[PDB]
């Protein structure tokens, strides 16, 4: 019937955590 | 017939009381 | 303390929380109120039920209920509007019983559809709360997480350091915004699956009574 | 807020651009379909209460039928409902070689269409903010990739790039989430409550589906 | 494309099976949408021409003169009569034997029409709840090698660690627009099956009814 | 783990404790549960075995009277149906053509009753293995909060600092996911158990009805 | 790649060996059923090419009599149930009904042993597909400890002496959903074509009760 | 029904995120 | 027969995830 959608709170955290890692050898 | 609201009512004054028990327990719980 | 900081946290985390605690204060209203609801239903359901089939005749059990005409619920009250239309129709002229037996039956599923519908009222708001609480969250943490990069964009020398605050203060809208959709979305689904049970109990009766209505009504031929 | 006013999406890749537009849009059209939705159900609910006072206030049935026939070019919810069930009815009883019985079931079915292109005529655009409420957040995250994807590839010729001079291309991609979500909030929040209201309206015409199926075959009768 | 052309074998793998997952996703919404306007506009017209008052042995008689491909509400109705007219050639049955053999074989017929519509809708919910996790596989596969760059070297470059950036950011672009057809066209094609359904269960009660006042009285 | 639990925050004691007690009561249930759907099934071909023997209904019904306090399972079912059907059918000899829906009524509300004694903690596993996880992400955040203010108070952050809020969020999942792979593995295996012994117990619906239709008829 | 396997800590590499266990499973008993899925539909669609040739079904009968040892789906519960009809319609046969709820019954108790020698291992895969990502993340979450216990000893730390670790604990997460998504997608498939099958059967054992209440009533 | 949990990977996405928080120069 | 069958389909999933996992580390 009805579920929590975890996938756009779940690609935030990816994306933030993407843009931090490409930032870690700068 | 009317009296589901009265009950909503005492139902919505526990469920506040019952939060603010949870983050009265919460900020204590931060020291 | 968690307090300090979240006393100078900017004014959408405020509106965010205020938000996400009148969801979860208002939910949890509801899965109080409508589990008291249901644990009543279910309980005067099956005690009406063996009442009606200990084998006592059924013309009395129906006038012992018009001293509470105005009061009944569920089955009592689904078993009364059937067998009110069925006796008027049976002691009207020119009606054949398979005529009467249909205005019985139906006077029943439109008593059985106000009960139900009577039954599970604010049901579709927990819907609502479990759907749009990891929304306004997520929403919460991106402006937080945005308006952050934009701060980090003004400085000379940038380091992430200056900005960690801002992050931490995002991020948390997330999981209490998770947190006020969890209890929403489990009791919806939960709810649901015991008002389902209930109206198949309503289904079953209903075609138990229209049953011995349909030989009941054949018989006097 | 805390930005320039003057400054935009306007200057970054054509398609976080073209994602800009669909998800501005759709709120505003979300919105649009929010106000006029909400006139129209408000404006059915009031007809319906009136007309089922004006119906059980005991006057006459050929007086409803006469009067509604003098304005059936505008005839609505519970008025409609009624005048095509007694139109079908005196249409087929005329026919009195029918089963006496059989006309009040014709008669039901053409209250049942009657009901049924009402209360889709209600609905109309409903579907269309559980659409936008269900793709929106996606189609703010599918944006947002592409705006980060096109912040690194900006700057992809120079290792040098200090975070300071892609920290802004960042924050401009993570808006696509931002309109993404803000287009949604409203639209799965009004969807649930007019859908719900819609089913109100449908309990309160099968109400008086009921109410006027029963008087009609006590009248075929006696 | 070069970006493409030296992604890692994984990666090619994930985009192969996204991109599918998209394009047979878009082919089942459109293929399924023109066949339930055609089923539902089908409905509509014959329970119209039904409910004329025109007589339903007549009625029967040309539609077994369209018996070729009659699959809609009028195989429905062909089944329920056909059953019904046969079982009443043997006078030896009660009227409730009648009614049982109409709505014995309009039942099935009900089933064997719905099972035409439903057939690549449980595909399609398949993908849209499995596919941002195909993506999310993708991307995790993508850290890794942004990872074991930074794992490398005393100062990692931007331009070797930047394949698994890509790769997993990528790998997250495609999960999402693989899901966004599937996520807005499951329910709205489920609800109307379902509304569909409805239709025909309508016509179930209204045409077992009238074939019940029949058997009770010839 | 004690190292690092003695010198955890106050909501953490709460947190582990709530966790690990959802585990132990988890595998309480998986013990209680996994002996009785199994004596609730060698209970039913036991009496199967029984019943086809060729033995009356009768005597069945007699030599089940001196453990009817105790009486669970199939014969349970049976009892029910047959004491009911003795009241209506031969304790008063009238209407023979009603006792059928009686004797449905009477397995119908046993049935029931025996389906309840089996699920009684078959849902709690659904709540542990949906909700424990979430318990397990509540503590990382509450942990990743005590990382934060330990990394505001000095100019230059290290892992020297952070080390113990990661320490704390990675032992809180690490227990969430440890209370939720029991729960979610076993409330499967044990709700198709459930749904095999009902559909085992579904034999009677229309064997008992038929048998007790053909002795009030005949 | 095997480098890691061979210095991981114990509990990371027997995890590794459990996803791969539960991989190995799930692909092989998606080919197992789906051979077996395949060969029952035909095998049904083969008995429905013979039933509707208008062949006579007491000489039909005859032809399952040549195979005893090898009678499957539709023409094992055609079989089960004319089987008893013969003798339900030989000597005592009470009613019509009596006679054609006697067969009927003997249809769905081969109904159940036809569905459930199909329908095997599908719950297998429904645990697969459920508990394998968390398996997967526990395996992660232990992986990070273990990084950071070996990291925490120095005085500074830098992503250059980190990643590594993460890098080799993140590869449970990545063969954790690698297990799962293959079984998730086939579970739903496999028990929509187990659910398709079973209407299939019970829309045979209803229409050929139609035939049988046919040629037993008149 | 079945299908695939996955929420005690945002806790592994919080940690890692916070390493680098831990890190920047 | 049956144990058989599944042991023949557990030997070819068994190779044809060796050649994946081989053209995994070839690439």
């Amino acid at each position: 019937k009805s579920e929590i959608n975890i996938v756009p709170l779940l690609d935030v955290l990816l994306v933030l955590l993407l843009i931090f890692m490409a930032t870690a050898p700068i | 017939a009317t009296e589901q609201n009265d009950k909503l009512k005492r139902a919505i004054i526990i469920s506040a009381v019952l939060h603010v028990i949870l983050f009265a327990a919460l900020i204590w719980s931060s020291f | 303390n968690i307090l300090d900081l979240f006393l100078k946290a900017s004014l959408l985390v405020k509106l965010i929380m205020l938000i996400l605690i009148g969801f979860s204060i208002a939910s949890w209203a509801i899965i109080i109120q409508r589990t008291r609801i249901l644990n009543a239903a279910a309980r005067e359901a099956e005690a009406f039920e063996d009442k009606f089939w200990s084998g006592i005749e059924l013309s009395r059990l129906y006038q012992e209920s018009q001293g509470k005409r105005d009061n009944l619920t569920g089955s009592e009250q689904i078993f009364y509007s059937g067998f009110k239309e069925f006796v008027r129709l049976h002691r009207a002229n020119s009606h054949a019983p398979e005529a009467v037996v249909e205005g019985a039956s139906r006077a029943m599923r439109i008593s059985m559809n106000r009960e139900l519908e009577n039954l599970e009222t604010h049901i579709p708001f927990l819907g609502t709360v479990g759907s749009i609480s990891p929304y306004i969250g997520l929403f919460g943490t991106v402006w937080g997480i945005m308006h952050a990069f934009i701060a980090l964009g003004a400085v000379k020398q940038a380091t992430l350091q200056m900005v960690a605050p801002g992050i931490a203060e995002a991020l948390i809208a997330t999981a209490i915004g998770l947190f006020a959709a969890i209890p929403a979305v489990m009791a919806y689904n939960r709810l649901n699956q015991r008002v389902n049970k209930l109206e198949l109990n309503y289904d079953n009766f209903m075609e138990e009574f229209t049953a011995i209505l349909h030989r009941q009504a054949f018989t006097v031929s």
